């Protein structure tokens, strides 16, 4: 779980 | 109805269909069988395709169901699974169809004002149609994975 | 394609034209369905009056083949 | 426009509901038929000139209508007469291809009885026109292909009356 | 551009000219059935870039070159979004074609004094034949103040 | 469980105005802790700003008494102005 | 169209006599509500989408009307009757700037009534759409100007009746 | 548009026989009105708006029509009547030289009775200033043409009613 | 009006009004009360106006009044004096609504044709549109007969 | 080519191919095997495809070499029969490139003018073509005789 | 600028500037010392503005920078506010200007479809530029606080 | 324009003959190539918007460009840039499916280099646009198809400059 920044 | 489509063409060029579409017809009509096929299971297999589909949304993209968001609260995230429940069976009427027009008029014309109006990202419908082409690809058998992606690809590109 | 028929009553509120001028004072034409919002706005911008309207061709509600 | 596929589908789209096994059958039924309409299709398509010049000829030719006086007499209003009906084969062959008659209904009928009431154009010679035309058009393709044929022209021909 | 004898297996613009007979329809309903027509996009929209689309269009429907840089972006923003239809049907519906040519006038080429540049670009249209050449008459109106 | 929601409806429901009025404020005073964040921005306040400078204007006790009026749905122009915006308005 | 001014300038010249004490009462009475009309219209320019957005969804959404079989059912029927409602704000608006009902007389109302009757749209869900405009213009602007804008409203719904 | 010579021709061609005895007949008298009919053609041509002006002055002038509150009331009305009865002289010119009144069918009667009932026209006010037309048109041109331009502005009129 | 041509030019963009129109539509409504009074002042001395400047438009144009000429005769005269007192009310409607629109659609649309067929000198029209319009300036102050300048010579251009 | 053909239906309305026209892409370049195979059944007959067409269309409709006729003399026999060549190799352009495009592209369009200029029957012409077609479906395959026969059909209801 | 709209609208209608025109730009260049100075503290104000600006659009809608979200990390959180210092700077521009036409130069031609190929929610967009004019408004002089809300809820509305 | 398969038809027609062997391989390269084409198309319809998007975020996004004196500045020449890449990935598609870069070269290079001076276009920002555009489509379409597609927009590229 995460969204590239 | 790609046979629509093509009346519409002869009509428009006040012709009789040429061999083009006399063939497209005819393998239309053979490969009928394989498109319900591919229908009939989309129809059964909707809601654990859409519910995948839906879950890997948000997993995607969090913020969707997040506070403050337009899928934000258990009324907005049911209207989400609907509204995937209906570009689902939209998509099954386009397989069935062999053509995109059912698909351009129920649910891409006047798709992007409707989403302005309701707030709703529509990048993140686009991401959910996608994740939609992936579980069904995967619930569904190779050679018509082909089939299957080519409409998901239209409509991911169309609404995208 | 799902076409309308439209009968409008276009006066001329500018300029006094002196040939004949009922085929485009008083007509009615079929007109597009696509088309129809703009040609009724141009149309009452213009000032004429919309005497009436049906849609002559198509079927009212299609959700689908309306082409 | 809508063809038998595109029909059912809007049948269920309006109650927003994916196809049961009604439109299966339905979708079925009309994918069988293909095979035939696609032929009948390419004969009419063969023979388009063809069956309008001998239903005329067989119809119409050499009588009151096409004398003086007739409401074929004149060249120009001749050449419309055959426009009309070559007008009415190209529509029923669509028709006959899309397994739905809502193009016909779209297309040829928008008016047509009001504009040939108007015109004087005897409603008769017409149905018989396009009787000689389905006649012409059955010996050519079949028994069955021109039924369905038949049926469209029929449709046109009530439309018409 | 031509009488279209030679450009036509057979003439698809029968039915439009029924109606036309008939008077269901008027000359601008005619001229926009001409404008989307499979023959007009084969002639002046298959082979020419968008820009020279929209400066045939305008000269065939509106009578002159294209107004300004405006109006070039408007059209091609019309042309990338809906095609060669919706460019046709805007050109034909918008309130300069009916205070010009209104609802029963079939166009005709226009001399405009006005706005600049107008006159000689319609003239460099109109003064060639059909397919003399493959340039641009008025590709873009070079902006003598550049935002940003 | 599935009827949770609705569940927690109905025993809000039976409660009278002073318990919804009292456990709406627990709730805004448990918010960020224990509740659900506020993200306002997602609401047209642009609609609302209005009544909430009126409210701000009107005095204490009458303040508390619109309070009270919106929250047992009492027949005044400010319970009526609420009622008809839409719940995220609310 | 016509405003208050042209309005009060044509009901004078009708009998062909110069403008009397009524009739400058009535323009001090127009020019007296301009600013308030002014200021109205820049609210109304500032919310125009959120208004149309609020009203739709305290009028229509998740109603009949949306589902599958209604009206506003699929994209293309969602997007014309959020256009119709934009328009009918931003005419309803023009005509609280103008002071006069004869814009929606005449740009508003003829040809909507027939047409719809046409299309099967629902007048009288139409109607409710444009009382849920009216209500939320009237809580944005304020009760004086609300008065005026929900009588233009109004006379919106009541000439689409 | 048909003529004296186009309604024999076309007596003659719905039986689809040559010219006999009694279409030469109906030719000649034609012929003997060429000259009365191209004199008063030529006359009213060249004082034809002399003509709506005394119409104009005994027919309407310092009326209700042109004060205010009538339809000939504003410049861009009085000459829209300046104009209609240019029209109608024009075209009740047309069918004297012509000698059959079609061409006030197909191209002034089409649609004119409509256009007048929707714009407010006037009808009696109109067959009274084609009244005055008649009777100028009469006093200037002599008894025969006279009468001949009477009974089309007549036929004008009584389509009108 | 100002207020109906913003409005029509808004509605030809397809927009809402921007914020210099509904400036420019504050400062009109703002100037309305000098408009008013303006159109007070015409409407008391019309008879005044009337009469001065048809006895210097006739001195100016004897022929008219002239035995032969299209005013010759009381009655003649009388409808003149008529028609001077129209386009009187016609400037008054004008100066009220801040623009020429109401005198444009009135008496200013094909009078050309009007004139002509009725035989009526226009140059001698605009001549007494003139006069009228020099005894209203000296009838009315200095800004007052500016503003209402603009009207007068716009008649008299347009209907020369 | 349906290639192109579909090109440029799609760059009418600006946009990427839809699933149809791919679907019916992947069909005939699929399908180009048989296409070619059935373009050398067709151009390995071509003399005796012709010479057997033109003799029965001789005695079909005898006027076309009788006196006075349009293909009376020897010279014009032989015309008439090039004239057969060249739509035969222009079909089996339109039979390779799987559209229609070459036929029209180079002897349809204004055919008519050009036969109404040199006199010859349109009727007689598409009875030639005819002629061809039943030899040819004669002399090739069953199905690569009914390929061949839509173009033939095709090239003779246009012409017709 | 004002100047320009109103010899655009003069251009358009093929006249001189009409008197009411000429004394609206008489009274803008009369009273531009004000616009000058609030122009000026905005300017000042540009950083503080755009600090609790952003921090109120954040905490109104923090999925915008929440995961999933447009600008998500500082980084686009700092173009995030680059973007509002572009939107200050035009609407600084309005306001020296008088008249909008700089602000629909500038940013909002289109403004949907830059955020549209970005996927920032214009919604957002609308929000942040909403608060920006709150903070503006709240520090500045209001009436000079309504100058410059004219601009700001004209950006508004347009992005809206 | 043309393609492959049109290129060989012409060039054996314009010597009038039939399909010789060289044609005969020419076109079962052509079909060879077939469903590679066709799936690269499919999936770039697939993303048509992301090649655009990631090929600015790549090369033009985040400069000088797209900063003020920049040619990519306000949100009009932003859209206006978009735009253009839209058409190029549309024309690069077309000549990928088709196998000739005649559609481009009569719907790209006429006047195009001419009308960027115009308005003063950055052609090698361009370039680089259309650089990013290549590889953004070989990320998603693979290695052969993407070098195709890379060999159709650098004849873009080449005609731009
Ligand atoms: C006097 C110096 C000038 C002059 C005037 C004159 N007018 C008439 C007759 C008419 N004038 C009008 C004009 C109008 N009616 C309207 O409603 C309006 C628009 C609001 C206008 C401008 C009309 C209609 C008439 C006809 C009578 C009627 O009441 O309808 C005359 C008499 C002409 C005659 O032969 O009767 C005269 C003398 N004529 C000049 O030469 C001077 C320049
Ligand atoms: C005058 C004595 C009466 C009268 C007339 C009047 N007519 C109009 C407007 C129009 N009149 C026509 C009629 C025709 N146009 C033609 O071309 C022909 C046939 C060749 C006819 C008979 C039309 C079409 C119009 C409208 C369009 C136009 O003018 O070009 C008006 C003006 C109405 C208005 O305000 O729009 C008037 C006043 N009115 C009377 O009171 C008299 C009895
Ligand atoms: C022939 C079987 C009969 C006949 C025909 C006839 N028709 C007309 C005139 C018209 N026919 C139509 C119909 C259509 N036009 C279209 O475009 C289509 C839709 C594709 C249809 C169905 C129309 C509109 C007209 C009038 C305009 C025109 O010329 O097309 C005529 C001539 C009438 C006249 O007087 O000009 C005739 C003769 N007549 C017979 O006797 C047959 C029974
Ligand atoms: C979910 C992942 C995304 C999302 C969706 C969402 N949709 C709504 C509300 C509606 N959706 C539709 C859509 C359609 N109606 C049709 O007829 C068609 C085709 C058949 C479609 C596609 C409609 C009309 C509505 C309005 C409600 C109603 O139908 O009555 C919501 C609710 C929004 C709200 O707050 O009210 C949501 C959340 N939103 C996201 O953010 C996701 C990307
Ligand atoms: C929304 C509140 C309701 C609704 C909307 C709806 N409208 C249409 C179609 C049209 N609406 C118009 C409207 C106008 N034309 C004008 O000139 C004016 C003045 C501003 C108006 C308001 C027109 C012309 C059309 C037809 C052309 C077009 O569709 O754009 C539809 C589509 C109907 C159909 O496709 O069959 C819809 C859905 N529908 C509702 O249920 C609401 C009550
Ligand atoms: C034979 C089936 C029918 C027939 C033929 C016929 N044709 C001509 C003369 C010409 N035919 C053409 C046509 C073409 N030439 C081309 O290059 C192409 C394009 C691919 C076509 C369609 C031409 C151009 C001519 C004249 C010049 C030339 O031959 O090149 C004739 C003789 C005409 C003459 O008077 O010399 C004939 C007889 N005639 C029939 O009756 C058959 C039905
Ligand atoms: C902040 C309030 C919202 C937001 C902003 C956001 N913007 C970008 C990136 C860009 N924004 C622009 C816009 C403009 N440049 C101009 O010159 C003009 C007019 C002067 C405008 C409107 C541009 C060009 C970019 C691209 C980068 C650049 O400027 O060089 C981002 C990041 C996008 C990315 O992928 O990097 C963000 C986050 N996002 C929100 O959610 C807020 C509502
Ligand atoms: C963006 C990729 C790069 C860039 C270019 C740029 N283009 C414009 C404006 C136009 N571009 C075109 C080009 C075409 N139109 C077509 O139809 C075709 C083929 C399909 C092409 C190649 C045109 C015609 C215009 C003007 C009309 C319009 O707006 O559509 C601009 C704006 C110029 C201006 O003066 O406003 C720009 C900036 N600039 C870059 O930095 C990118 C590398
Ligand atoms: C006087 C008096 C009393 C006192 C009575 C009084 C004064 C009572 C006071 C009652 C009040 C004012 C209670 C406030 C409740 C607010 C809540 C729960 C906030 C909800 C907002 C949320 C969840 C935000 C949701 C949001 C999110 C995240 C979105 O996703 C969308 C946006 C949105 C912002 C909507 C007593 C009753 C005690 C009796 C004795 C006595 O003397």
């Amino acid at each position: 779980w995460q969204n590239e920044v | 109805s790609i046979v629509t489509k093509s009346i519409v063409n002869a009509d428009a060029e006040a012709r009789y269909l040429s061999p083009g579409e006399l063939d497209r017809i005819k393998a239309f009509v053979t490969g009928g069988a394989a498109r319900l096929r591919i229908a009939e299971t989309l129809t059964g297999s909707r809601e654990t395709i859409v519910k995948q589909a839906g879950d890997r949304l948000f997993q995607k993209r969090p913020d969707i169901v997040s506070p403050g968001g337009n899928a934000y609260g258990e009324e907005m995230t049911a209207t989400c699974l609907r509204d995937m429940d209906y570009y689902l069976r939209l998509v099954t009427y386009g397989v069935v169809s062999g053509d995109v027009t059912p698909i351009e008029e129920i649910g891409l014309v006047g798709v992007r004002e409707m989403y302005r109006s309701l707030g709703t990202p529509i990048e993140a419908v686009a991401q959910s149609v996608r994740e939609m082409k992936e579980v069904a690809s995967g619930l569904m058998s190779s050679d018509d994975a082909a089939e299957a992606s080519a409409y998901f690809d239209f409509v991911i590109g169309k609404m995208s | 394609m799902r076409m309308f028929r439209i009968t409008a009553c276009v006066p001329s509120q500018t300029r006094i034209r002196t040939q004949r001028e009922l085929q485009n004072t008083y007509f009615t034409k079929l007109v597009p369905y696509d088309n129809w919002f703009r040609e009724q706005q141009r149309i009452m911008k213009m000032g004429g009056k919309i005497v009436k309207v049906e849609l002559a061709t198509g079927r009212p509600g299609t959700n689908a083949g309306l082409a | 426009m809508q063809d038998a596929i595109t029909a059912v589908i809007n049948s269920a789209d309006v109650q927003g509901k994916y196809l049961d096994g009604a439109a299966m059958d339905k979708l079925k039924s009309y994918f069988a038929s293909g095979e035939l309409r696609v032929r009948a299709a390419s004969v009419i398509s063969a023979n388009a000139a063809t069956i309008v010049k001998e239903a005329v000829a067989k119809s119409l030719l050499y009588s009151d209508v096409t004398r003086p006086g007739g409401n074929m007499y004149t060249t120009r209003r001749y050449a419309a007469c055959i426009r009309d009906l070559d007008y009415y084969l190209r529509y029923a062959t669509y028709a006959m291809l899309a397994g739905d008659a809502s193009i016909l209904d779209e297309r040829v009928l928008n008016g047509l009885k009001e504009t040939y009431n108007s015109l004087g154009v005897p409603i008769s010679s017409t149905v018989q026109a396009i009787q000689a035309i389905k006649e012409v058009t059955a010996s050519l393709v079949g028994a069955d292909a021109g039924k369905e044929m038949g049926v469209y022209l029929d449709y046109i021909c009530s439309g018409l009356s | 551009e031509r009488d279209l004898e030679p450009y036509i297996i057979n003439s698809e613009f029968t039915a439009l000219e029924s109606k036309l007979s008939n008077n269901e329809i008027n000359v601008k309903e005619f001229i926009e059935g001409l404008g989307t027509s499979e023959l007009y996009m084969k002639e002046f929209y298959a082979p020419y870039p968008n820009t020279k689309v929209i400066e045939m269009g305008t000269k065939h429907f509106l009578g002159r070159a294209p107004l300004n840089q405006k109006e070039i972006q408007q059209y091609n923003q019309i042309l990338a979004s809906q095609g060669l239809k919706a460019f046709i049907g805007a050109m034909v519906n918008g309130m300069e074609y009916l205070q010009t040519f209104g609802e029963d006038t079939v166009p005709y080429r226009r001399f405009p004094t006005l706005p600049a540049a107008n006159f000689p670009n319609t003239e460099r249209l109109y003064n060639k034949l059909t397919k003399q050449d493959k340039e641009l008459v008025v590709p873009s109106f070079t902006p003598v103040v550049k935002v940003g | 469980a599935a009827d949770v929601v609705p569940a927690t409806i109905a025993r809000f429901s039976q409660l009278n105005a002073e318990d919804q009025l009292a456990l709406i404020w627990f709730a805004y005073l448990e918010m960020g802790k224990t509740l659900t964040i506020a993200a306002p921005g997602a609401a047209s306040m642009q609609l609302a700003e209005n009544a909430l400078k009126e409210i701000q204007a009107m005095g204490p006790l009458q303040q508390t008494q619109a309070m009270c009026d919106l929250a047992n749905r009492a027949d005044t122009p400010l319970c009526r102005t609420y009622a008809s915006w839409s719940p995220n308005i609310k």
